[PDB]
């Protein structure tokens, strides 16, 4: 999938794999960046490896599970090392702390935010490490999977929503329209935000065009 | 009935987000597409041999007064829009919206290093004849090249700031919201 | 008394020419000036720490009407103006007037090829490091770096046409030419 | 440095012509020698000389060129594209050169201005050697005007914003935006809208001195 910015096998609930597009280096080039802890995820994001404001909040909940995940089956890993494992309170203190660099690395669009607050209540809630790793299991995947699904529903709302306008305006004929920066596959989970109503409009016309 | 023939992606400095990934999303795609400078929107809509009908932009920030921050660029391509009559609409999820920052003015807006903005990366060209330099795996080569005197100083933001005013609708998974009589948008469920 | 404090040149895509020329011509004479992409101009109206008063642009045709072929994103910095009440100023001398063509439309407007779009000139720069690559003898190299798909259409358009509605004055060494109450320049002492 | 033609018409029977190559610029400064009009041509066409009046300058200097080695030299590439022993049929190839250069780049107008002016030169002279002289005095008035019309216009806009300004209550420091290049590189020196820009300045920097 040439297309995917952000490639996450969740196949193993309980040891995932994530490794994201180095969007600095496409198109001719395709090179994966492997993501292990949330040094990754903050360097992906602050260097623009990953991009776009939904595929940014994505790769920075991943990098959480990824670094929980290593430290349960590496303890003696240098991420590892970070923490006081015997105590879930100190844990927790350092987590919090490098949740709090993930969210510096890049400030103005808000989704990374909105998911670092939805982990943090999901870390206040978690009894211990275990617990806390299977609920953002479930988390990050129902981030993607809304993204994804929300993706196609705002697509196909944008597509019909000026399809009705240009109807009422008896406006009958080919149009075009702008975009600006990337919003598509490669700033999400997938088909994309203003890309999305791009592509709802484009299977539309092609349904009009086959008739 | 309409519908889409064409669609006319940004070129979108200094990142080249337009040129380098969604050309290459829409070439993937097979939909039909003319990329065009930044500079180009206001000839591109004069001389169009298929009328140009709306702009769809994505959002980084949306406030709780539907003012968006988004790529730098898009406060320019809504003010374009407005004088030529084209409806501009912004995309974004729930999860793109700010329940808490009132308005446009309150938005922290990222800059970037000067050197993101005078030098340009791209993969490598043959000087001698113009393809792709590949390395020994066969892989294209990526390449910068500094399109500034060291001296000049420049602006880099990565974002501006487009005011409710200039936004046509909001379209989200919830659906697409408006301005009402008053020109307010009403995000409240949003929030 | 009102005094200019300082200058913000456009980048200029596709050649460039704000970003390698312009920007050297002012660093040379000192002037204090910040470079801004193309896709800037709003932006940085509405932040500028200094109040905006006028753009000046040159010129490549004027007609009879004072219709203006220029660099391509000239019409689009006069629309921007216009928006944001900006004068808007067209500078050129007498031979750079055509006194046959009556009309913009009437202006030939060269394309240029696709590849001086797509592929971006410049020193070349170390990709790990940002430092300029020397050649044995310690001079700076040129380099060519691709950035959009080779399967991508563009458009190439080197300039625009801004009608003469959107110009404030025309700038000449016989004088400056303004509109009448007709919204019709008089041009006839440049023929 | 910033002089995108550099034209030595200290011998004006054997002037010499080289442009800076404004593809390179700013890093790498680099001379085009200009001969004939095939090099005239191929530097407005590949944009190493570019600006509307540089084009102008650098095309009538071509022919310019061209003339002189046509002249100085019967037995060159392209004096072979001439029968110089009969003026009529040399007038003819000239015209022809003409409308070749002409075509390099169509949208600025200066170009077409100054080769209507040289075909009309060229209508009025008896014989090579007429055309020649004329031709010097004319592609030197043309770069002389150029500037002196640079120099001026520059004044002329400056005065007239402050003017402007002066009289809607405007009493602060301001900024301008301007766009491509319109400076020196981009004609014979000191520009168009980078020549009122540079005419502000010195009003500026003269105003911060009292």
């Amino acid at each position: 999938m040439s297309l995917e910015a952000i490639v996450f096998d969740r196949s193993e609930p309980e040891n995932v794999s994530v490794k994201v597009l180095d969007q600095l280096l496409l198109p001719y080039t395709t090179k994966y960046v492997p993501i292990h802890t949330i040094d990754d995820g903050y360097s992906v994001i602050k260097s623009m490896q990953v991009r776009g404001a939904p595929a940014i909040a994505i790769v920075g909940s991943l990098s959480v599970l990824t670094e929980v995940q290593l430290i349960k089956h590496n303890p003696t890993s240098d991420v590892a090392t970070l923490y006081s494992l015997v105590n879930w309170e100190s844990t927790k203190t350092v987590l919090n702390k490098r949740l709090d660099f993930l969210l510096s690395s890049r400030p103005t669009a808000v989704n990374l935010s909105n998911s670092l607050v939805e982990i943090k209540n999901i870390l206040k809630s978690s009894s211990d490490l275990k617990a806390f790793d299977g609920s953002l299991y479930n988390y990050v995947c129902e981030l993607i999977d809304e993204d994804l699904a929300n993706n196609m529903k705002m697509g196909d709302n944008g597509a019909k929503y000026l399809i009705d306008v240009l109807q009422k305006d008896g406006f009958k004929d080919e149009f075009a329209v702008l975009t600006i920066c990337n919003t598509g596959s490669l700033a999400t989970s997938g088909y994309g935000t203003a890309l999305g109503v791009i592509r709802s409009l484009w299977k539309d016309s092609l349904a009009k065009t086959d008739k | 009935c309409p519908r889409m023939g064409h669609v006319f992606p940004l070129e979108t400095r200094p990142y080249n987000q337009g040129s380098r990934l969604t050309a290459y999303e829409l070439v993937y795609d097979k939909i039909p597409s003319t990329l065009i400078t930044d500079s180009s929107i206001a000839y591109r809509i004069r001389t169009s041999p298929i009328p140009i009908k709306a702009a769809f932009v994505g959002a980084d920030r949306i406030v709780r007064n539907g003012d968006t921050a988004n790529k730098i660029g898009t406060l320019q391509l809504a003010v374009i829009c407005k004088q030529f009559g084209i409806k501009f609409f912004v995309v974004a999820p729930k999860t793109t919206i700010d329940n808490v920052t009132e308005t446009g003015d309150d938005i922290i807006v990222e800059e970037r290093n000067p050197e993101e903005f005078k030098v340009v990366t791209g993969t490598v060209i043959n000087p001698e004849n113009g393809s792709l330099i590949l390395n020994e795996s066969g892989e294209p080569i990526t390449g910068k090249v500094g399109i500034a005197p060291l001296e000049i100083n420049v602006w880099n933001p990565a974002f501006d700031i487009t005011p409710h005013e200039l936004i046509d609708g909001i379209i989200t998974e919830e659906g697409v919201f408006t301005k009402n009589s008053s020109g307010e948008f009403q995000l409240e469920s949003l929030f």
